[PDB]
């Protein structure tokens, strides 16, 4: 059944238990962003 | 899509052209603060915050609208720069 | 056999007849026998480009809708209305299948 | 809490109409537009042509010489007929249509009758030419929502053809609902609601008649009879 | 509070560029209006996934 | 950067043969290794998500 | 840090079958056995 | 044609389970009006929770206690399972005084008594303590609606006091079957049947109601037009 509405989904489904697992991929320690900051000495360019 | 893109990339022989185009009237417009511009008050840009409908801050918006109404004009040595940029001046403090 | 496209989906709505049906309904004048799913996808475009009869001229009504012929349509429509109206098409279609995948099963 | 939400309208008409309803709490914008939908397509009281009798004629997919449309045609230009009783007392009505000589055979062709209003007089019933006739008895009921056929197949006389009713006087309603923000809260709910009627009923009866008819089916849990 | 409606104002009718390795044509770039959402994930439109 | 620790899995008093599990490392159940979990699962299309 | 599961994090299955976290749904969304046990994940059987 | 009232049953089962019989419906009814009270019974439906937690000589939540089994954070798992029912509509919090010491098996009864307070589940193991082990707990518990995380909320009474997500939903289960039914000459009518499983603190009477009072009071907001 829908949630949204409550009538069935028109057809059957495949529905069951699985194994999932979290993986160390996290969105928390990637996200980053820089307006300005340190800059590498000899090109003067941005730091990485 | 951008209001009227289709019109705005009929209105020239190149889309660069007017990519130019819509640049220098957004700089004029950013220079003057919006006292040069040829749009009458009802079709101003509108934003919408919390306090209230306010003008729209966004330059290139106003150009391209500008460039939609028709009342501009563009091409290849119009008017010498330096004089465009006294009048500009004196006509709008 | 429905008058109008309104009166074969109401009988949708009310279970009368399912989506893959073949029945008869009377459209821009004439009298089409198609499935009302092929009727609704002919509306989604019309009403996304707001105009009926482009939208009657670019769309192929009596086959399934596949990659190939919706590329068509967008190359179509494309040429015939421009990059607004075409872009205004392409979310309509995405709006559309998405809500039908869902529900389909 | 937060504060009691706005309520736009925007009609177009007394045949379209958009109604706005917003800021809602997380997941209500559903919550009121499924139930309101199922309403507005299934238990809007209406009125709808429900048989037809022609002479001449012994089925559906016959013909009228000195006609140039089908049985067919007819019955579905029939289909789309108006029709607005204005006393709550009257239920069925029988129209009678004369129609003789190259003419242009319309609603107002129909002979008035007391306490009936034709709401599209101007709809295009059928087409004759010199030496054609048309004698029609249509037969009009009220009820709700959507009726085959086959299902009723009442026929006043011997010959009449039983036709699909469709009692609802709305013809169409979809809505969406989309994500909004209220100061710091960003995921409440805004419900837009598109309603299309035939007329007889504006869109913002309809909405307030199917509002009407949830609520007192809300009031049905109260009184625990068992 | 109020920094965020100011953001707002800061960000209106201006566009980002979105930028995804391998640069392989010229429509791995393209820019957008930015939506500001809650969360630490860009959202990106389903129709350009294959320029992309 | 992932915490480590080991969890009883005994009570006092409790016969323990030899070999017996007597706490439970990181990503251990009851001594079988452990690395997500169990969840109901319905394979379709979601409105696009 | 506690970190709870969050839109961007990874998961995976034990047969090659990952993806992040695009929606989290509150529970009256989503689909439900005929008994009102609703599921935990929807996985898009194009990835099969 | 229209419809009689229709008879509406209740059957129950302690405080906790209910079965709700509505019949006879208009075709499609059923839906109409079992979705929406199923998801405002599993969304808006107001309760109690766990929301603070203070521990004697216990700075943080990833630490351990000695004398105790279980760490912190396998406590206040084993705490976000109290169920308590306030018999005071206009209490908001209170706190509940835990004092233990070992051996024992530490329960949700050994919580000392507080007026118009009542545990639902009172054999919900807490922890288990051996010789030389104390336990020392201050539990805050306070009314609201739907799931607020630690971080969102971020209660704490005293400087060490460790804040608790909170789920104030009482309501577990809501499911909802339409069978076919009739009346005289109508056929394909709808019978209605509403079963909600909560935790006790709210019955599924009251929560039922409280749905409709929610449904009838969103109904109302639809009398108001303005022009755009
Ligand atoms: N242009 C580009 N796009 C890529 C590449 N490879 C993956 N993608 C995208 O990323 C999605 C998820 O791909 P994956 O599901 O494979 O996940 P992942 O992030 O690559 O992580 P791993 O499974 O590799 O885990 P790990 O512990 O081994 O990572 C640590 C070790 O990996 C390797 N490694 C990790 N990160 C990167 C990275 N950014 N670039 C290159 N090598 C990387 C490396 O050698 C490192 O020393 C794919 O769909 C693609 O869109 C790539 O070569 N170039
Ligand atoms: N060295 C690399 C490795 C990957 N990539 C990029 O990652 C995509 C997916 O590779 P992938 O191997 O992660 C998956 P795909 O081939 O799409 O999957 P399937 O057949 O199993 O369904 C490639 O199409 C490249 O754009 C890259 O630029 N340099």
């Amino acid at each position: 059944y829908d949630g949204r509405t409550g009538e069935p989904i028109e057809g059957p489904i495949v529905v069951g238990q699985m194994f999932i697992m979290k993986l160390y991929h996290m969105v928390e320690d990637k996200m980053h962003a820089r307006s300005t900051g340190p800059y590498s000495l000899i090109t003067q360019q941005p730091l990485g | 899509a951008e209001p009227g893109i289709d019109k705005l990339f009929g209105m020239v022989d190149s889309k660069y052209r007017l990519t130019v185009v819509v640049a220098k009237r957004a700089q004029q417009l950013l220079r003057h603060g919006f006292k040069n511009t040829v749009l009458e008050p009802e079709e101003r840009p509108k934003m919408q915050t919390l306090e209230g409908l306010f003008d729209d801050p966004n330059a290139v918006t106003w150009a391209m609208k500008e460039l939609l109404t028709g009342r501009l004009v563009f091409g290849e040595n119009l008017v010498p720069e330096d004089r465009l940029q006294k009048e500009m001046e004196r006509l709008y403090p | 056999v429905f008058a109008n496209p309104d009166e074969a989906l109401l009988a949708v709505a009310h279970g009368i007849v399912d989506l893959q049906d073949v029945v008869t309904v009377r459209y821009m004048g004439k009298r089409l026998e198609t499935s009302p799913g092929r009727i609704l996808f002919a509306r989604i475009v019309a009403e996304a480009v707001e105009d009926e009869k482009v939208a009657w001229e670019l769309i192929q009504l009596d086959v399934p809708q596949e990659k190939n012929s919706l590329k068509d349509l967008v190359y179509q429509a494309f040429l015939r209305l421009g990059m607004e109206k075409t872009a205004r098409l392409l979310d309509a279609l995405k709006y559309y299948g998405f809500t039908f995948s869902t529900t389909s099963g | 809490k937060l504060k009691a939400p706005v309520f736009t309208v925007r009609t177009q008409g007394r045949e379209y109409g958009e109604f706005v309803l917003e800021p809602l709490e997380r997941g209500f914008g559903v919550t009121l537009g499924n139930p309101l939908r199922r309403i507005l397509l299934s238990s809007i009281p209406g009125t709808a042509v429900t048989s037809v009798y022609i002479e001449d004629v012994l089925h559906e997919f016959s013909t009228i010489p000195g006609v140039k449309e089908d049985v067919v045609e007819i019955i579905l230009n029939l289909k789309e007929l108006v029709v607005r009783f204005l006393n709550p007392s009257l239920q069925t009505v029988t129209l009678l249509l004369k129609a003789e000589g190259p003419k242009e055979v319309k609603a107002r062709d129909f002979l008035p009758v007391a306490d009936v209003e034709i709401m599209n007089p101007d709809l295009h019933i059928a087409t004759l030419e010199e030496g054609g006739r048309l004698n029609m008895e249509v037969r009009v009921d009220r009820g709700v929502g959507y009726v085959p056929a086959e299902k009723h197949g009442i026929k006043d006389r011997i010959n009449a053809i039983p036709v699909d009713a469709v009692f609802s006087p709305v013809r169409r309603v979809a809505f969406q609902v989309e994500d909004t923000r209220l100061g710091q809260r960003t995921d409440l709910d805004k419900l837009t609601l598109r309603i299309w009627t035939d007329g007889s009923v504006t869109p913002l009866e309809a909405l307030n008649q199917a509002v009407e008819i949830l609520r007192e089916h809300l009031t049905y849990f109260s009184n625990p009879q068992a | 509070d109020e920094v965020w409606d100011a953001l707002e104002e800061v960000i209106h009718g201006k566009v980002v560029l979105l930028n995804r390795a391998p640069t392989l044509h010229r429509l791995g770039i393209q820019a957008f209006q930015p939506v500001l959402v809650e969360g630490q994930s860009i959202q990106l439109h389903p129709l350009v996934c294959e320029a992309f | 950067g992932t915490a480590l620790d080991q969890r009883p899995r005994v009570v006092v008093g409790q016969r323990v043969r030899k070999g017996d599990l007597l706490a439970d490392g990181p990503a251990s159940e009851n001594g079988f290794l452990a690395l997500g979990q169990n969840v109901l699962v319905a394979i379709m299309p979601f409105d696009g998500y | 840090q506690k970190r709870k599961l969050q839109v961007g994090d990874k998961l995976a299955n034990r047969h090659g079958n990952k993806g992040v976290v695009a929606k989290i749904l509150p529970v009256e969304d989503m689909p439900h056995l005929p008994d009102g046990t609703p599921v935990d994940v929807i996985l898009n059987p194009l990835g099969v």
